[PDB]
């Protein structure tokens, strides 16, 4: 799901900083 | 675009014009007793269609 | 059209110009741009952050910075007098999306 | 080698119904995500409506000033896609054009749920309320 | 079995009635009906028929589209509605059952189309008397 | 489509043609070519006409 | 002393139809195929021989008793100029097979020695493991 | 009817000619017996109870073959058959119309002028999207 | 093979384990020695009485063999002896409750039951589901 | 209650009664009688 | 409202077959675990075996005397239970129940695998060897 | 018939043109019929009887299919490759032709009269 | 062990003895078309 993948993307780019 | 692949179908209602033998279906009433009607051959196949 | 545009542009042939797009959405979403000639279809010239679809001229390069976005066309030609619009979401977040109002680039 | 072309456009009355087709051809429509934008007269480029694709259930969203009129809707089988206009108003009309959409997010600097991008377009269909 | 009418008697032209014939013991969804008309000092003619399922119905052509018919096969009755009243169609009327059973609809296979036999009658009810006049 | 014709009664006669079949009521009349002369008028009238 | 309209289909009844309405009524055309002084006999055994070659066909192709069935043989379109919704939408069948008379031989190859021959020696070597 | 493939004028009806009667008169069965009766009568010209001379006989060629021939005596009694028309066959040749034929398959024509019989190729092929399941 | 003719259809689905008694079976080692060519020993030494009914014989054999496999083959049920299918009875069929027609009943009795209505389950099998379910099994090949 | 399915069984013990054509089988050669007809299908002494 | 008729008993010599049958109504015989029950004559009652349900495999067990002859089995479609007998002896002769079977398990004193007990039986048929 | 001469293991990928030939051959008669079948009607009946025995043993369709039948040493004991790339088809033939039908009610009962046993 | 694979489809014959049938290569000869089939296209 697109919508889900930008979401999640950019929460792994949140935590791993 | 997207590949497309060839896809069976049976009983697709299609027709060539043949040339076939059709078959005598004629009256089945009074052909017994005595009635050796020469067209009739004794009721050449007793049908009495439904003719639909 | 909370995509502002600049109505009318124009550029010596030959000569390099940019046309810009501002929007608070910017801030969190690239702009992708097309080009328009009345009686045809639609253009996608650039999109990204450094995105140029292949048969589209080297000419066209898009760019952004803060609440702005940015097509340059360098060595403008003929063909180039067009429309330009750019696109992007409406809101930040939004899944929806939105047209600025259109530069008409008229080449001199 | 993409085709688009729309169709069904044409007069209709204030408040009636109206159905545009688009025909696709040269990709692959099932997958793909389609938009729909109109050119009212003598104004610009307007964002009408997309569908999306299979992961994301086919979903649809509308522009707010045609949310809840309109219906976005496809049939896969023979690559067409559809824009079921009802209550129209003399706003509604212009040219209307589908378009393959394609979907971007730059990982580093992007923000959900990134952004759709238009590589196709066809050449529109006139409708006139 | 038992096999009457009711309902009726005398009107006037332009008005509309619906007789009742009840039937007794055999059962009713398995048999289609009749209608028919004596007129007096004349022969018979016949006027309806409804299919044992209520789903065929043929009507006369003098008295088509004015009439109606219906079946009850929990209640066991039938009716006769009749509209659009003439002088003309002052007679005995009589309810009737067909002699022979009737089966389901048949479903020839080489077209989708349904066949309803109909034969005739054996039991006449002794039937009402409608009268059209002033 | 039907599955099988209407009635034909293979009568035998020159000249005329006798227990035949008729079409509606207009008087219908084919040939071949209809212009050469050395063809055959197929004549369909749309009454009977009784012989004794 | 009988008689009630149409239910199901007709024979035959489909085919003026579109495909798209045909594809739901093979069955009556696939019923009647079989069943319906010695020149009945000479009749008896060439509707017999017409039937084992329509099914013998259809097993070759992996595709017996299916009605319908798909295989990954690709259609080219050098076969075919005429679009996708055209064809199942606005085509008879018979005028489709004016269409396409030349290439069936073409094609009946390109099933059997194509594929449903390769899909045995890949389907006896996914073995051993 | 005749008319209104050419002109409005010049119609006719002529009566038949050429060779032994029976191709002349009149021929035709009833009930196991044979006619041959004279139809001159029947044939004279138009612009924009008859009695007809019947003739029977008893050796009776086959229809169309040369040869063989059959042959029946008739049973007791007279012979009564009411019967109907409900065409004829002319030739062409004041445009002259007469009564020609010599085959009844034309009559058979006039029987048959609606039929067709069609064999079913009930096995075809289409392509789309899918595609067999491939392990 | 009519073993079970006098049994009832609750009872009789336990011996039709065994290939409908193998049914086919007696076909196939029957026509395995009427094509002794002892016929062809002879070329029949002319045309015989016999002869012609073992022609008409044969094609009886042929024919109503195939009525049962092609209706068989149709149904999505293709050389499978006990199969379901998606159809609803309909209660307008019969009336019958469940335990009648197994427990309590035989089968050519049960046959006078619905040979009227035989020919309306045989298009409704057809046009219902196997006709229906190819359609929305290619469906499921567009993705 | 349980919504019922149909479901299809080859094999069912039902017969109705019909007419047909026969054919011979002999129990056993120069074939020139009458009724005999050696040219006739040999039987199987299988009780069946 | 549980209806349950035994049937297929019958007089059979020593050695012998014999198929009982038993028709269930009025509970949900599918998910039902089933048992055969017998009455020797001036004797008691004789627990033959038990077919357990879908989660226990239809799993079956049997009684000592019986194992190895009998064979129990259902077909859920008509919800008919069958015991299949073979090489009968003079003791298996009796009056033959079927019963449906509940499952009973104590948490806290339960010992595996608890207890099986028989809440509606039917009437019998009379086995005679 | 080309592979004739081959081994068991190398005989198999000619199995599709041994079937198709079977059937009429190449269609001769070419529709001249101007101016008495037995022998084409036996032909199909060679055809149906075996597609409908593939059909009892589960296998219509397919041209090699499995089974859950283990073999009986007894039928013949000679072992894998002692045959399989050693000997052709016609004599492999000449060591199982007495105890073919044996064969055949083995593989209808424990494969499909039984599988109809774990249908459910 | 060994377990017995069914193979369909090997070549393997008898000796029969049966019926063949006549084709004849192609005006009202005896053994034109009143006793054979007509025209052979080509022997494989
Ligand atoms: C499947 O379909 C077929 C039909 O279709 C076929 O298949 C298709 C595929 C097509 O191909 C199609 O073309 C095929 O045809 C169905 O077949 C039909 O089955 C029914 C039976 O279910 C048949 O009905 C019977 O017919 C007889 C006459 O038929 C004869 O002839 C035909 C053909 O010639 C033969 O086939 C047939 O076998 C017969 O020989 C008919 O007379 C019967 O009616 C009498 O009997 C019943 C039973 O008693 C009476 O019903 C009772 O009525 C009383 C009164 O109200 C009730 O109280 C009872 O509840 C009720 N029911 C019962 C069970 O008792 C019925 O009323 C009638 O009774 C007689 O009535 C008269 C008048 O009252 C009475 O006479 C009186 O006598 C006294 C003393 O003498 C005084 O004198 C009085 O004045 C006098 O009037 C008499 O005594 C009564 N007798 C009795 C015994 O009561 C019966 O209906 C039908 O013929 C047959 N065929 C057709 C074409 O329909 C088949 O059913 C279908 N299958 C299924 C499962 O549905
Ligand atoms: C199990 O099988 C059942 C039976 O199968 C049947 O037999 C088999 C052997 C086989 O042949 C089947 O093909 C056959 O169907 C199935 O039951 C059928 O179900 C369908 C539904 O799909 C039913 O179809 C409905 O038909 C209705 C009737 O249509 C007839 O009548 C119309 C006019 O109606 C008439 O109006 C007058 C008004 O005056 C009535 O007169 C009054 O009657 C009173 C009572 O007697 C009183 O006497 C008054 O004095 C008198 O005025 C008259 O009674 C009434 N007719 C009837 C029969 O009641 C005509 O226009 C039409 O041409 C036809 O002649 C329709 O009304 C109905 O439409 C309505 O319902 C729809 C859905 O409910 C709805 O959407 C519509 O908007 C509309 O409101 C249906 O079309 C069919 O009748 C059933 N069969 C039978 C025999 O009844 C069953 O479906 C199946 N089980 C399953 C699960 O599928
Ligand atoms: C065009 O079509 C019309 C009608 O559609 C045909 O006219 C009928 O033709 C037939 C054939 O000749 C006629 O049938 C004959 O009727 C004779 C009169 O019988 C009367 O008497 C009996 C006594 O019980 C009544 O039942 C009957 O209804 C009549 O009232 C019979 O005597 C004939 O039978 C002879 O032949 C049998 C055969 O074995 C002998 O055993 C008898 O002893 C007897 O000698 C015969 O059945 C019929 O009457 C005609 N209908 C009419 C005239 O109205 C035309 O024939 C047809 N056109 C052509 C060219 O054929
Ligand atoms: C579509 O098919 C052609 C091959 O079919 C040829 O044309 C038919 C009309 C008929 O004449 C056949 O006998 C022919 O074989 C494919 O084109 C071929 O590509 C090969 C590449 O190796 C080349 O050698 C041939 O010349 C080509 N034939 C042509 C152009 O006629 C083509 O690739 C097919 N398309 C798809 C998508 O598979
Ligand atoms: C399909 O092929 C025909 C010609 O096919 C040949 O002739 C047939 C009688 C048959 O024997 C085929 O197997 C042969 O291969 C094409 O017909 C031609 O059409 C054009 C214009 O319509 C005409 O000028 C030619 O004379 C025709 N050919 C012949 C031999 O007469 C037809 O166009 C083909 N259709 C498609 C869609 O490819
Ligand atoms: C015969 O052709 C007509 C059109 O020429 C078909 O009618 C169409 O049917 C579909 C199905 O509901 C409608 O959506 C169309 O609107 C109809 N066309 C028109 C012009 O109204 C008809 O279906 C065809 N016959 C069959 C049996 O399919
Ligand atoms: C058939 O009838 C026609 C006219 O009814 C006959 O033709 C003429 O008949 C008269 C009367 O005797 C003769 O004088 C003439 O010579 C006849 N011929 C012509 C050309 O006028 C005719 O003879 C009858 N018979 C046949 C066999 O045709
Ligand atoms: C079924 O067996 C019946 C004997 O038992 C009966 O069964 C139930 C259904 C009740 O009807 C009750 O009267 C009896 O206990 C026979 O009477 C009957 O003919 C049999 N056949 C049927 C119902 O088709
Ligand atoms: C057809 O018949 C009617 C009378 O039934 C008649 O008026 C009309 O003239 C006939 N047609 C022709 C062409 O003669
Ligand atoms: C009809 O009339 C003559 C005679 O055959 C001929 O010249 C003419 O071409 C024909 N017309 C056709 C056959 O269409
Ligand atoms: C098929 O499509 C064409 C478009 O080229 C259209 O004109 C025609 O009406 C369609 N056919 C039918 C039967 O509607
Ligand atoms: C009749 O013929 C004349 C001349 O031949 C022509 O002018 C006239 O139009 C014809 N009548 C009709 C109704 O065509
Ligand atoms: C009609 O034709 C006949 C010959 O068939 C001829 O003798 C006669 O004179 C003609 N009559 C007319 C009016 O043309
Ligand atoms: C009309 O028919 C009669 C019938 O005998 C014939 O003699 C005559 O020549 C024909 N012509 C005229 C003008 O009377
Ligand atoms: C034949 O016609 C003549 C005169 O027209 C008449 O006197 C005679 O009664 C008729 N006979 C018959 C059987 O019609
Ligand atoms: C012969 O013509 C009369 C004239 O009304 C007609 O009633 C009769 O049905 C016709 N004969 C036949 C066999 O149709
Ligand atoms: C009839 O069948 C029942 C059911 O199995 C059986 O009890 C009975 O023994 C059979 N009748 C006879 C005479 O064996
Ligand atoms: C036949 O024999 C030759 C030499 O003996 C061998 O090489 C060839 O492979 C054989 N054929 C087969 C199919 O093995
Ligand atoms: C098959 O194996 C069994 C043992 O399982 C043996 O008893 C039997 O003899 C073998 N079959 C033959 C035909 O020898
Ligand atoms: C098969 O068994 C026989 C007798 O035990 C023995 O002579 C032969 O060598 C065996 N063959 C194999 C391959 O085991
Ligand atoms: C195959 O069998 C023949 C038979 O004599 C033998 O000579 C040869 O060595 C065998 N080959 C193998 C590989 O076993
Ligand atoms: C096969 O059976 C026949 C007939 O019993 C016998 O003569 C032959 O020797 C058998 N074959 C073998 C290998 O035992």
């Amino acid at each position: 799901n697109w919508f889900d993948i930008t979401n999640v993307l950019w929460w792994i780019k949140a935590v791993i900083q | 675009a997207e590949q497309l692949w060839v896809t069976v179908y049976y009983g697709v209602p299609v027709w060539k014009e043949a040339t076939t033998t059709l078959f005598c279906a004629s009256d089945a009433r009074a052909y017994d007793t005595e009635v050796h009607n020469v067209w009739a051959t004794h009721a050449c196949v007793p049908t009495d269609p439904n003719p639909q | 059209y909370e995509l502002t545009q600049e109505t009318g542009v124009s550029v010596a042939l030959g000569r390099t110009v940019t046309i810009t797009c501002r929007g608070d959405s910017l801030r969190s979403h690239y702009a992708s741009w097309y080009q328009k000639k009345p009686g045809q279809a639609p253009i996608l010239l650039f999109y990204g952050k450094n995105n140029r679809p292949s048969g589209v001229p080297d000419r066209f390069s898009g760019s952004a910075s803060g609440n702005r976005a940015s097509l340059t066309i360098s060595g403008a030609q003929a063909e180039d007098d067009a429309e330009y619009y750019c696109s992007s979401r409406d809101k930040s977040g939004s899944r929806l999306s939105v047209f600025g109002g259109g530069t008409k680039l008229t080449v001199l | 080698e993409v085709q688009l072309v729309e169709s069904g456009g044409g007069l209709v009355k204030p408040g009636g119904s109206l159905r545009l087709s688009c025909s696709a051809s040269g990709f692959d429509f099932d997958n793909a995500w389609m938009t729909w934008v109109r050119q009212p007269p003598g104004k610009g480029l307007e964002w009408v409506g997309r569908i999306t694709g299979p992961g994301e259930g086919w979903s649809v969203d509308y522009a707010a000033p045609v949310e809840g009129r309109f219906t976005i809707s496809r049939l896969n089988s023979i690559n067409f896609l559809y824009l079921e206009m009802n209550n129209l108003r003399m706003e509604d009309s212009g040219l209307y054009f589908c378009a393959r959409t394609g979907k971007y997010y730059d990982f580093w600097s992007g923000y959900p749920p990134g952004e759709e991008y238009f590589q196709d377009w066809g050449r529109g269909t006139l409708v006139t309320v | 079995v038992q096999l009457v009418e009711s309902g009726g008697g005398v009107v006037q032209p332009g008005k509309s009635v619906r007789l009742s014939c009840v039937v007794s013991d055999f059962p009713f969804s398995k048999y289609p009906m009749y209608w028919v008309r004596q007129a007096p000092g004349k022969g018979l003619e016949w006027v309806a028929a409804i299919s044992g399922d209520a789903w065929h119905v043929v009507y006369s052509n003098s008295v088509q589209g004015r009439f109606l018919v219906s079946r009850d096969n929990v209640k066991n009755t039938l009716y006769l509605e009749m509209n659009s009243l003439k002088i003309e169609d002052t007679a005995v009327y009589r309810c009737a059952r067909m002699f022979q059973e009737s089966g389901p609809p048949r479903l020839d296979r080489w077209s989708g189309r349904n066949y309803y036999y109909y034969s005739g009658m054996d039991v006449w009810g002794q039937g009402t008397t409608v009268t059209v006049s002033s | 489509t039907v599955q099988c014709t209407h009635g034909i009664r293979p009568v035998v006669s020159t000249q005329l043609l006798l227990n035949g079949s008729l079409a509606e009521e207009e008087v219908v009349i084919r040939s071949a070519n209809f212009t050469d002369n050395a063809k055959i008028i197929i004549v369909q009238l749309n009454k009977s006409v009784e012989i004794n | 002393a009988v008689g009630i309209g149409a239910v199901f289909l007709g024979f035959l009844g489909a085919a003026g139809s579109t495909m798209g309405a045909a594809s739901m009524t093979l069955t009556v055309q696939a019923r009647l195929l079989l069943s319906g002084g010695i020149k009945q006999l000479q009749a008896r055994v060439l509707a017999v021989e017409r039937y084992l070659k329509d099914q013998q066909l259809l097993g070759i192709w992996g595709c017996s008793g299916k009605l319908i069935c798909t295989t990954a043989v690709p259609w080219n379109t050098s076969w075919s100029n005429k679009s996708y919704n055209q064809i199942w939408n606005n085509m008879t069948w018979m005028e489709w097979e004016r269409e396409i008379d030349n290439y069936t031989s073409l094609i009946y190859t390109l099933i059997e020695d194509s594929q449903n021959q390769q899909e045995k020696n890949e389907q006896e070597l996914l073995e051993l493991d | 009817k005749l008319k209104e493939q050419f002109g409005n004028k010049t119609i006719v009806f002529n009566h038949s000619s050429g060779g032994d009667p029976e191709i002349v008169m009149h021929s035709f069965n009833c009930g196991g017996e044979f006619f041959y009766c004279n139809s001159t009568q029947l044939f004279n010209s138009t612009w924009n109870t008859i009695v007809l001379p019947c003739r029977i006989k008893q050796i009776v060629n086959m229809w169309q073959e040369v040869g063989k021939a059959m042959y029946a005596p008739p049973i007791k009694g007279q012979i009564r058959c009411s019967s109907n028309i409900t065409g004829l066959i002319l030739i062409r040749d004041t445009e002259i119309f007469r009564p020609g034929g010599g085959d009844m398959r034309d009559n058979w024509r006039s029987e048959l002028y609606k039929y067709k019989v069609v064999k079913i190729e009930p096995l075809g092929i289409a392509p789309t999207k899918a595609k067999r399941r491939v392990v």
